């Protein structure tokens, strides 16, 4: 029996970025309900469990959009904004050339998903469930950072990806504040929002993950 | 080139069933940018222009495989569509020909009413949701349908239009979308328009029966 | 007959690709897949954009008795479900990106 | 029951009770056969047929009747069976048109100026004007105040300017390609030769929607109803079988109908380019047999099956599902060019080998210009080789290709099963009933 | 029998009903007259009405997808044909960085199978190799180098069975472009109703709305509307720019799919008209399919239901 948890930050510390009558309503009576119907139904083990390799059983929705929601929550902080820094910097800049070129093609992505859904930034350290698809030659830039947008409640996860960092682009997240103008929104997540630390921290779970599996 | 439509009735005329903020910013830009951004694409491609508009729907599906116009091409078409498919005043019970075929195909219209809301609340993320005329199978149906799909792909005859993305209806139900249907379904559903639509299918269907000689 | 093949299989073509398309697809940081005289029978259940750069490659669908014509610097996307079956008379390299529903 | 078996028998296998217009003897042999094998007749109708057996019985009864054979004769051909009801067309309002050019023009391969195109252009954005009855009453211009003079028709002049010189400069080559290709003249077809007038209107001039004044030239019991529209090519209602038998009462030949262009397409693939609905008389209550796709030319160059159901909108060829995942499925690493690696490869080592020397059969003919022989000579007299370098190089490009492909597509089914879009191609595989060394 | 190969038509005397459940034979109550109505595959391109103009030492070595080729004693039996768990021998291969599934597998016992030679040769210099092996990918050339279909069972109508007997002014056109009518709430205007539909979609609002009579109105790009008269039928050409009159206001002898004996007379100076149906109706002739009687009495039974294929020689 999963539960909700409070967002570690006060609803009224995300203004104007995020209403405090957008935080309180999206958390509690969106993500709550998803919970709630999950439990009656009833995290990473679920999912994957009830994606069942496409064919997708009638759970996978409420415990998909409550581990991404999870995720979302995450990954937005009062004092986020700017630029990371360190092994992520050097990531970003070999996989997208320049930061600049990077928070482009995100905002391009996240403007672009059409529909209800999710835009994700992940590490590649995925492994297919067929023969022959392990290299024994790997160059060490097969497990790169890409941008992925998802429908509805698809997580990159569902193909052994490793999210870090996402961008909710339902209209729920923003309609009562940004109310249409997307471009607006994700100008404001990316330049206040952006946890750079909890990306850190994910990348380098990736990165552990990787290593663990490599032996 | 395709311009914007207006509804047939003034942006307040909805009030207090769908109030005119929804109206200014579901026609004034949601609507309006659908409709701006298909002649933008229209303007470069000779082929895909003098398509007639369902021609256009349908070639540019391909078939399952979508070409980059058809998300501006249908929604613009399921719009003007939903717009019609409200009248100040709707709701109550229909009469005359839509009453016999709702009681016919569906067993009455009880059971109709009951079947269109699961459509609508079991409608995962943004889509529609639609009562049509099959063309080989000459009954109406209720089919729900994701983003900015719409049956004239299939080659069936809408009747009826309901928009079940969010952006249509959170600033006056917001995620309370099982009362939002409901209401649409008692005071804004246009049956008057489903007459015509219904007659105009009568062209390509034929409901009727055949007149046959006794010799 | 009267219609052209690209138009029946739906083959977009940008052939003399200008390069403001170019890196704006990041063209420059794709893979690189090379052939000489061979045959290779595919089948594309994804889209597929092609960059050629150097060589020629003649495209028969199956079942056609004629092909169309790519020469270098030209930019194809091949769309899903095609049945065709590419041709090499020389030394071929190409860039790509196998894209998913929407994305670009 | 015989009266749900005739009712199948119509509706599943076009059964009508045409009538069966016979001469004396045939009538005479149905109706003496009634009674018995050779037995005096008695029934009148009987009698009356034996009577009809000589003409002059027929004559005689024709002029106590006080008519002329002529009709007599044309009495024969009536309908018989009861008639279907009158129709009532009235009119769903008034009838309220524009003026507005086909989206379609220019033709393809026809250059024109695009700013005049732009010009004509903005007219299509006219249907999203409103137009309510209750308003066709405060500006209603009667008289000499709708003359021709005061209309605000530019981009249509513009049009027709433009139509009128695409007429002129190709008005000769499409009568030669419809020579070309149609060997016979049908309805549906380019009128040509000495029946062809100047100021036909040509297949540009006509698109959807607009509403046509005509006369029906032709009857077809498979196809439907033929009306002239004014143009090269005659429009097309497709009416078929057993809606002939009550339809064949109001659509007759030669009478003005009214008519609404419900498609227009190219006449090298399809037979009938204008397909039309009638709106003047309403007769859509009575069609119900309906075409499921337009009926196409199969013309000599078409050798591909997949290039003619591409040209029109028709299904693909169907085929037995293979049941098997196309994810499930192991990646390839086979690289087609290996094997042309391999010919190389073995070429030159046994170059190498005779040079070393001398200082169901299938035959591989390979040349010498086309190795690196210096390259092999030095590894020979240094001593896996370099072409198994190059194999495994294109082995790991070919399966890298089946990596890259592999995750697009399982993105792909992810992104479909979120959207309910279809992950194979519609109209193919249909279901059933439609038809050890390494450890060594 | 069937004389010809054709369809069955039968009009009346011809029991609908099968006389057994299962079978495909009617009975006759009364004296009556079959017809066959004479005619001459891929099912995804040929349709009803189609007009069809055209008729219907390991380094030298190499291991592959299901097959792998040998330059040790290798067996190979006389007919080239490999069993499941034979042995045709008894370090083969490169051992090939990556290497696909394959139905075939080696134990030296090749289990899961023809064998040719290959020879590859170079100015003058011959060696041969021994050659095993067993979606478009699993594919193992080169561009540089009449009749009507008639289905419902296809039947083919051509000239062997089908053969033909026999303001300003007025003018047939376009009227203009037909817009919406919003009071209506239709994309595509009726313009039309019927004695089913108008009983069946005809809203309270829209009764005063319906008239007996055509009414043409006319709007410009301005949005002006012109009339030129609210009581007659004027319209405008687009070609020509003129208003004119239409032709009604809009308030033969031989029928279409009759039937023909081969001797019935049509008038005095005519030639008679011979047996078969009125498949095509024009201005001054009649195309006619032709079809073959046949008398049948009382108590005969009809082998076949309606519109069924027979070929010739069938009962
Ligand atoms: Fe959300
Ligand atoms: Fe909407």
């Amino acid at each position: 029996g999963f539960e909700l948890k409070p967002p570690p930050y006060p609803l009224d510390a995300l203004e104007p970025h995020m209403s405090r009558e957008t935080l309180d309503y999206h958390w509690g009576k969106h993500h709550k309900t998803y919970v709630e119907n999950l439990n009656k139904q009833i995290l990473e083990e679920v999912v994957l469990l009830s994606y069942n390799r496409g064919n997708m059983l009638p759970a996978f929705n409420n415990a998909a959009q409550a581990w991404n929601h999870e995720f979302f929550w995450e990954s937005i902080q009062p004092g986020g904004g700017g630029k990371p820094s360190g092994d992520l910097l050097r990531l970003i800049e070999r996989d997208f050339g320049s930061f600049s070129d990077f928070v482009e093609r995100f905002k391009a992505a996240a403007a672009s998903n059409f529909g209800s859904g999710w835009t994700w930034l992940a590490y590649k350290a995925n492994r297919l469930d067929v023969a022959n698809a392990v290299n024994p030659l790997p160059k060490e830039e097969d497990k790169k950072l890409v941008i992925v947008k998802t429908p509805n409640a698809v997580n990159p996860l569902v193909w052994d990806y490793s999210p870090l960092l996402t961008i909710d682009t339902w209209e729920h997240a923003y309609y009562l504040d940004f109310e249409n103008r997307r471009i607006e929104y994700i100008n404001t997540f990316m330049e206040k929002l952006v946890s750079w630390e909890t990306v850190s921290t994910r990348l380098e779970s990736a990165m552990a993950r990787a290593a663990q599996r490599e032996q | 080139y395709y311009g914007l439509k207006t509804p047939p009735y003034p942006l307040d005329a909805l009030e207090p069933y769908m109030s005119q903020r929804t109206l200014e910013v579901h026609w004034g830009k949601h609507h309006r940018g659908y409709v701006d951004n298909l002649n933008k694409q229209l303007g470069k491609d000779d082929r895909l222009y003098g398509y007639t508009m369902e021609e256009l729907i349908k070639a540019t599906y391909n078939n399952g495989n979508p070409l980059p116009e058809f998300n501006n091409a249908a929604q613009v078409y399921n719009h003007d569509f939903f717009w019609e498919s409200m009248q100040p005043g709707g709701g109550d019970m229909p009469i005359k020909g839509v009453l016999e075929q709702i009681e016919k195909d569906f067993g009455s219209f009880t059971n109709f009413r009951e079947k269109f809301t699961n459509a609508a609340l079991t409608q995962f993320g943004s889509g529609w949701v639609w009562l049509v005329l099959k063309r080989e199978e000459r009954r109406l149906e209720v089919v729900k349908t994701s983003n900015a799909i719409n049956p004239l792909v299939w080659d069936d005859i809408p009747i009826i239009n309901l928009d079940v993305w969010e952006h249509s209806y959170y600033l006056d139900y917001k995620n309370e979308r099982g009362k939002y249907i409901n209401t649409f379904l008692n005071h804004l559903v246009s049956w008057n328009a489903a007459m015509s639509r219904m007659a105009r299918a009568e062209a390509f269907v034929n409901l009727g029966e055949p007149t046959i000689p006794i010799a | 007959m009267q219609t052209p093949l690209e138009e029946l299989y739906n083959v977009k073509v940008e052939r003399k690709v200008s390069q403001r398309r170019l890196e704006e697809l990041g063209v420059s940081r794709w893979s690189v897949w090379k052939t000489g005289k061979c045959k290779l029978p595919w089948d594309w259940q994804v889209d597929q954009l092609v960059y050629i750069e150097e060589g020629e490659v003649r495209v028969v669908p199956e079942g056609s008795k004629r092909f169309m014509q790519f020469l270098a610097g030209d930019l194809v996307r091949y769309p899903k479900w095609l049945e065709a079956d590419l041709f090499f008379n020389a030394p071929y390299s190409e860039r790509y990106c196998f894209k998913a529903y929407a994305d670009d | 029951t015989e009266d749900e078996a005739r009712r199948r028998n119509w509706i599943e296998r076009g059964w009508a009770p045409w009538e069966e217009i016979l001469t004396p003897e045939a009538d005479f042999a149905r109706k003496s056969l009634n009674e018995g094998e050779e037995v005096p007749l008695q029934s009148p109708e009987a009698i009356e047929a034996f009577k009809m057996l000589r003409p002059s019985y027929r004559k005689k009864k024709i002029k106590e009747m006080g008519i002329t054979e002529d009709e007599w004769y044309a009495k024969q051909f009536e309908i018989r069976g009861d008639k279907p009801p009158p129709l009532d067309t009235s009119w769903a309002g008034p009838l309220v048109v524009r003026q507005i050019p086909p989206r379609d023009w220019p033709p393809k391969g026809w250059e024109v100026d695009r700013k005049e195109l732009e010009f004509i252009r903005e007219a299509h954005k006219l249907m999203a004007e409103r137009v309510w009855l209750e308003d066709l009453d405060k500006d209603l211009k009667v008289g000499e105040d709708a003359t021709v003079d005061k209309m605000c028709l530019e981009r249509f002049k513009v049009f027709l300017k433009q139509y009128n010189e695409w007429v002129e400069a190709n008005k000769d080559r499409l009568e030669e390609d419809s020579y070309k290709y149609d060997q016979d003249f049908y309805p549906g077809r380019r009128i040509r030769g000495k029946d062809y007038k100047e100021g036909m209107y040509e297949l540009p001039f006509y698109y959807p929607g607009m509403i046509c004044e005509g006369t029906v030239t032709t009857l077809h019991l498979y196809q439907g109803a033929f009306v002239d529209i004014g143009g090269v090519h005659e429009g097309w209602v497709p009416i078929k079988g057993n809606d002939w038998f009550w339809i064949r009462h109001f659509i007759r030949v030669g009478m003005h109908v009214i008519v609404e262009i419900t498609a227009k397409r190219d006449p090298y693939r399809f037979r009938f380019p204008l397909e039309l609905r009638f709106v003047h008389p309403n007769i859509d209550h009575m069609i119900f047999n309906k075409f499921d796709f337009p009926p196409i030319f199969h013309r000599d160059g078409d050798t591909n099956p997949d290039e003619i159901r591409r040209d029109c909108g028709r299904p693909p060829e169907p085929r037995k599902d293979p049941g098997s995942k196309p994810e499930e499925e192991g990646l390839l690493s086979d690289h087609p060019y290996v094997d042309k690696l391999w010919q190389l490869h073995v070429a030159e080592q046994m170059i190498l080998d005779d040079y070393e020397a001398n200082p169901p059969k299938v035959i591989l003919k390979t040349s010498v210009k086309e190795l690196d022989l210096e390259a092999a000579l030095i590894e020979r007299k240094y001593h896996k080789l370099r072409r198994n370098i190059e194999m495994d190089e294109y082995d790991s490009l070919h399966w890298r290709r089946s990596l890259e492909e592999r995750e697009a597509l399982l993105r792909d089914i992810s992104s479909r099963q979120a959207l309910g879009l279809p992950l194979e191609e519609p109209g193919r595989y249909k279901p059933g009933s439609f038809f050890s060394y390494d450890d060594a | 029998y069937s004389d010809s190969e054709g369809e069955m038509h039968w009009s009346t005397d011809v029991s609908h009903a099968p006389e057994f459940t299962y079978s495909n034979v009617h009975l006759l109550p009364k004296t009556s007259h079959l017809w066959i109505l004479s005619g001459g595959i891929l099912f995804s391109i040929h349709k009803d009405q189609d007009q069809m103009n055209i008729p219907f030492s390991d380094l030298l070595a190499k291991r592959r997808r299901n097959r792998f080729l040998i330059p040790i004693s290798v067996e190979i039996p006389i007919n080239g044909i490999f069993r499941r768990n034979s042995i045709f021998a008894f370090t083969l291969f490169p051992k090939d960085l990556f290497r696909e599934k394959d139905n075939i597998q080696l134990r030296l016992v090749l289990n899961w199978v023809r064998a040719f030679f290959v020879e590859v040769n170079t100015k003058g210099l011959i060696r041969d190799f021994i050659r095993i092996g067993l979606r478009k990918r699993n594919n193992p050339m080169n561009p540089f180098y009449h009749g009507t279909i008639r289905m419902f069972s296809l039947l083919i109508l051509s000239s062997s069975n089908c053969f033909r007997i026999g303001t300003i002014k007025n003018s047939s056109g376009p009227l203009g472009t037909a817009i919406q009518i919003s009071n209506f709430y239709s994309f595509l205007p009726l313009l039309t109703y019927n004695q089913i539909s108008v009983i069946k979609y005809l809203q309270l609002d829209n009764f005063k709305y319906i008239f007996q009579v055509i009414h043409s109105y006319l709007i410009d790009e301005n949005g002006r509307i012109f009339n030129l008269d609210p009581y007659s039928n004027l319209v405008l050409n687009p070609f020509k720019l003129n208003w004119y009159f239409l032709h009604q206001n809009y308030n033969t002898i031989i029928s279409l799919g009759q039937f023909f004996c081969e001797n019935v007379c049509i008038a005095k100076k005519e030639p008679y008209l011979k047996s078969g149906q009125v498949l095509i109706v024009q201005r001054d002739s009649v195309v006619i399919r032709s079809a073959k009687p046949y008398l049948a009495t009382p108590g005969a039974k009809v082998h076949g239901h309606y519109r069924e294929i027979l070929y010739e020689g069938d009962t």
